[PDB]
RNA sequence: CACCUGUGGCGAAGGCGUCUUACCAGAACGGGUUCGACGGUGAGGGACGAAAGCUGGGGGCACGAACCGGAUUAGAUACCCGGGUAGUCCCAGCCGUAAACGAUGCUCGCUAGGUGUCAGGCAUGGCGCGACCGUGUCUGGUGCCGCAGGGAAGCCGUGAAGCGA
RNA sequence: AUCGUGAUUAUUGGGUCUAAAGGGUCCGUAGCCGGUUUGGUCAGUCCUCCGGGAAAUCUGACAGCUCAACUGUUAGGCUUUC
């Protein structure tokens, strides 16, 4: 095609403790801790963030 | 004369009469004694007799780089030069080489002031650069003549071109490059892409 | 006289004329489209080769 | 293109996709994101990473797509914006720190040139903003007196 | 910095013609770019062109049908009247009634033949042949 | 495919070279883990059939076949005998097609090259005279001065014998030539 | 400040090689992050600017213009060899020039390919299937090879000397 | 002498790796060059109008000097770029 697309993609990560339905960005530049209870969903790697809990489904 | 290649056999059989159908055949035209029968009306002129030399252990080698341009004054013209130990064999070798390099250049009237359309000048603007010598073939009004040099007049009168304005860039001293750049410009005459509706 | 990859005129020396390798219709190619491997598409049978 | 004072071109752009709509896979609302932006601003977080923390921990794809407003538009709407742009403040802050370092290392000519390049960028930003009325016409960038963190 | 998109588009068309490529992409599309492409299409020198938006200025997927020889911008865009086209034609163009100059005019952008028909001049935009 | 892909896998035809080119991408379907990139066998048979259609429009005594490699040498001679085409397996004189006073003079109408990179001189000579050429490239070949491309492994003996027999049988069936040669004839002496 | 060391790297250039620490700066890479044309070039003008040299204070192992001596030679005010001052080094300033070179000013779009290696990112196979190393691929550098293109040629050739601004 | 030759002053229309020629590098004002885009104006610009831009010399023809240059009429040019 001619249009550019976001090769980096979102996720649907599920919290390991509070079961929060939070949303995180895959190429995280920050420690995406859980919004609600106690958890760190993924740590900021220079490339792709290392997710610690379940990914329900990778989104666009 | 013994023809050697397929084009020679075709011309001796009578299948190929003019050089246009020989070019349509696509074979290499290598024999100098084919174009003479294909175009008996070929004419040529010696463009310079610049006597080259060369260094040896004892003395100094001498040759002649005489160049002769070949045209027919109707739309066909070719370039060719040769050298040999004597002016006679050198010019005859140049005549042999030139007649093998004849090409067909289409002509018309693309001048901004001329409006005839009948073929008397260049179809449009083109360029010929052999070495640093460069020539632009701007169209000229009918019944005017060639606005170029003496050797340019000879080469474009052999090629059949009648009225042209031009201009020269770079060292124009070399008459050989002048003839070759005129050849390059004439070959770029019939290679530019024209509209289908024209 | 008109290439199937560029359409330029085959007035120069070295133009190759050949029928189609699929339908047999004539397809032309120039030195630049043959030195550079320009893809030629047959306008009749739609044949496309490099 | 090349950079401002070094000719090392680069293409590490952040590829934002063609999104003319808000998310359809997210239940977040405009009120939620604007409340998050205001709270993070009151914490003391600059607008560059406000959107980053929106997009990372809340997964907000873009504040303009959902709210219809960018971060600074929300800041001006709520009277929660600074009087000076963040880029000019960052350049002036770096220049002040670099001048503080250079007042004890007078041999550090390379960082003197770095200070000169940042000064050129500061004057470029001030010229653009005075062109667009963000800053006053008479307030010129004084590199010794009128360059403090909050200018008044 | 990008500061002449029409000349960039015509230089890309020149490069694509020189390689003989049937198709080529046009870097960021503009309204005058579209007007030049439409007038060139009506001249028959250029085949097809589509504005494919990309969340940006927009680009073109131009199908070059192999009908041109060279085409770049006219810099500076000279002011031209109805009695001032023939000198520009003698300069840029190679022959009478061969190739056209893209002109911008208050009536519209068009080759200078149709501008002379309109009896209205303006600024030269480009030349194609 | 006119012949099963398992036969091409067994015969070594699908093995190529560890380095490929960008213009050979269209004839490659998948990268193998070893490094040798497998070509499109369906594309190879398509090119073979198209060339045989093009080679069937001319007499075998006007075709020209050239080869350089030893592994491509025997099947080239088998092709020359089975068709009567004038083959140049082995060393090649640079002025055969040109140079009318030279031994080996020929004036063909189509040229066939067993390997375009190795047979560069034949490509230059054909381009000079203006004879369209159906070539036999590999994964590390370029199609400069080449009209038709045959994507087959020219560095495999079994692959060369199989491909030469396929081209020979295809042309001889298309042009109704009596073809009594079998692949063991075209197979290299092991 | 050796080997380590590279047809490696960083730097605006000049230039930078022991190690540790503190201070500072840029880069590329990743980035549904903030900004909204804020950009390029740029006569004047400004800072940096190799080495030599100059000014003042140090230091002086080595090296080493001058100088002295020993040979060489027709001669030797030179090459060679023995001494060796200023200087090289540091501290505070000045001069402002080099074959300061890629003998290629800087910015952008555009234009066949094959081909090392470096940074980052990314797939996958192995890896004590971990810290790590291989092949592929995008981006930005760093080299060689070269079609078209151009040049008077040597050549240049997505890192132009190609085609435009 | 001066114009042309000579694109040997080059806006048109030149070069600047090795032939004379890239500034050591760089920052950067006046100048100069500038993204796509909606909305408004119309100053340069654009078509047109009206006041001008003396004749003379210039071009062509007619008329008249025997042909001629030349004088008059006339259709154009310049006057320019208000
Ligand atoms: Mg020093
Ligand atoms: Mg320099
Ligand atoms: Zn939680
Ligand atoms: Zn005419």
């Amino acid at each position: 095609d001619y249009t550019q697309r976001p090769k980096s993609r979102f996720l649907r990560v599920k919290c390991n403790d509070c079961e929060n339905e939070q949303i995180i960005f895959g190429s995280a530049s920050r420690k995406i801790t859980c919004v609600v209870c106690g958890r760190t969903l993924a740590e900021p790697t220079g490339g792709k963030s290392t997710i610690t809990t379940h990914i329900l489904e990778v989104l666009e | 004369w013994v023809p050697k290649t397929r084009l020679g056999k075709l011309v001796v059989e009578g299948q190929v009469a003019s050089m246009d159908e020989a070019i349509k055949s696509g074979l290499p035209i290598r024999e100098p004694q084919i174009i003479d029968m294909l175009l008996p009306d070929l004419e040529d002129e010696v463009l310079d007799i610049n006597m080259v030399q060369r260094m040896t252990d004892s003395g100094r080698r001498v040759k002649f780089r005489a160049t002769v341009i070949v045209g027919n004054r109707n739309g066909y013209v070719g370039l060719g030069q040769a050298k040999d130990v004597q002016v006679g064999p050198a010019i005859r070798k140049a005549i042999d080489a030139a007649k093998l390099n004849i090409t067909y250049i289409r002509r018309g009237c693309g001048s901004w002031e001329c409006a005839c359309g009948l073929p008397h000048t260049v179809p449009y603007e083109v360029t010929g650069k052999a070495g640093s010598v460069s020539v632009t073939l701007i169209p000229a009004p009918r019944g005017l003549g060639i606005a170029a040099g003496n050797t340019a007049t000879k080469v474009l009168e052999k090629a059949g071109i009648k009225d042209v304005w031009t201009k020269t860039f770079g060292t124009t001293r070399s008459t050989l490059n002048f003839a070759k750049a005129t050849y390059d410009a004439l070959n770029q005459v019939n290679v530019v892409r024209l509209p289908v509706y024209y | 006289e008109y290439c199937t990859s560029c359409g330029i005129r085959l007035v120069e020396k070295g133009y190759v004329k050949f029928p189609c390798p699929q339908c047999g219709a004539e397809i032309g190619r120039c030195i630049s489209c043959r030195q550079q491997g320009n893809v030629y598409t047959c306008p009749k049978c739609g044949f496309k080769a490099p | 293109m090349a950079k401002m004072h070094t000719k090392r071109k680069g293409k590490s752009s952040s590829t934002r996709p063609i999104r003319t709509d808000p998310p359809e896979w997210c239940k977040i609302g405009a009120d939620e994101v604007t409340t998050i932006v205001l709270d993070l601003w009151k914490q003391g977080v600059s607008t560059a990473e406000i959107g980053m923390v929106l997009r990372d921990r809340y997964g907000v794809p873009d504040a303009k797509l959902i709210t219809g407003k960018k971060v600074t538009t929300i800041l001006k709407e709520n009277n929660v914006a600074p009087n000076i742009p963040e880029d000019l403040t960052n350049l002036i802050v770096k220049a002040l720190g670099l001048r503080k370092h250079l007042s004890v290392n007078k041999k550090d000519v390379h960082n003197k040139r770095s200070l000169n390049l940042t000064e050129s960028k500061i004057r470029r930003l001030v010229k653009y903003y005075k062109q667009e009325k963000v800053l006053p016409r008479d307030w010129f960038y004084k590199p010794e007196t009128a360059e403090m963190m909050i200018t008044r | 910095v990008l500061l002449d998109p029409l000349a960039n588009a015509l230089s890309t068309i020149k490069n694509a013609e020189a390689i003989g490529k049937s198709s080529c992409v046009v870097r960021p599309a503009s309204k005058n770019i579209g007007n030049v492409l439409k007038v060139m299409q009506d001249l028959g020198y250029i085949g097809d062109f589509e504005f494919i938006d990309d969340g940006k200025a927009g680009i073109y997927s131009v199908t070059l049908v192999g009908r041109i020889n060279k085409c770049g911008a006219i810099k500076p865009r000279y002011s031209v009247g109805t009695a001032s086209f023939e000198r520009w034609e003698k300069q840029f163009l190679p022959a009478k009634n061969f190739g056209a100059l893209i002109v911008t005019t208050s009536s519209g952008v068009m080759s200078q033949y149709e501008a002379r028909d309109k009896k209205i001049g303006g600024q030269l935009l480009a030349y194609v042949y | 495919s006119l012949v099963s892909i398992d036969e091409y896998l067994a015969a070594g035809v699908h093995i190529g070279t560890q380095q490929k080119t960008q213009d050979m991408m269209r004839f490659v379907y998948r990268v193998r883990t070893d490094g040798l990139y497998v070509l499109d066998i369906q594309s190879t048979d398509e090119r073979i059939r198209v060339a045989s259609k093009l080679l069937s429009h001319y007499d075998p005594a006007r075709i020209l076949v050239v080869s350089s490699r030893q592994y491509g040498q025997h099947p080239a001679r088998m092709f020359s005998r089975a068709l009567g085409t004038r083959a140049m397996l082995g060393r090649f004189i640079p002025g055969s097609l040109t140079n009318p006073q030279i031994h080996g003079f020929f004036e063909p109408d189509v040229i066939i090259v067993t390997d375009p990179a190795g047979d560069a001189q034949v490509l230059k000579e054909a381009s000079s005279i203006g004879v369209p050429v159906v070539a036999l490239c590999d994964t590390n070949n370029l199609t400069s001065n080449v009209d038709l491309v045959i994507p087959t492994n020219n560095k495999g003996r079994k692959a060369l014998s199989l491909v030469y027999w396929l081209l020979a049988r295809e042309v001889s069936r298309l042009n109704d030539t009596p073809f009594n040669y079998e692949l063991t004839d075209f197979e290299t002496p092991l």
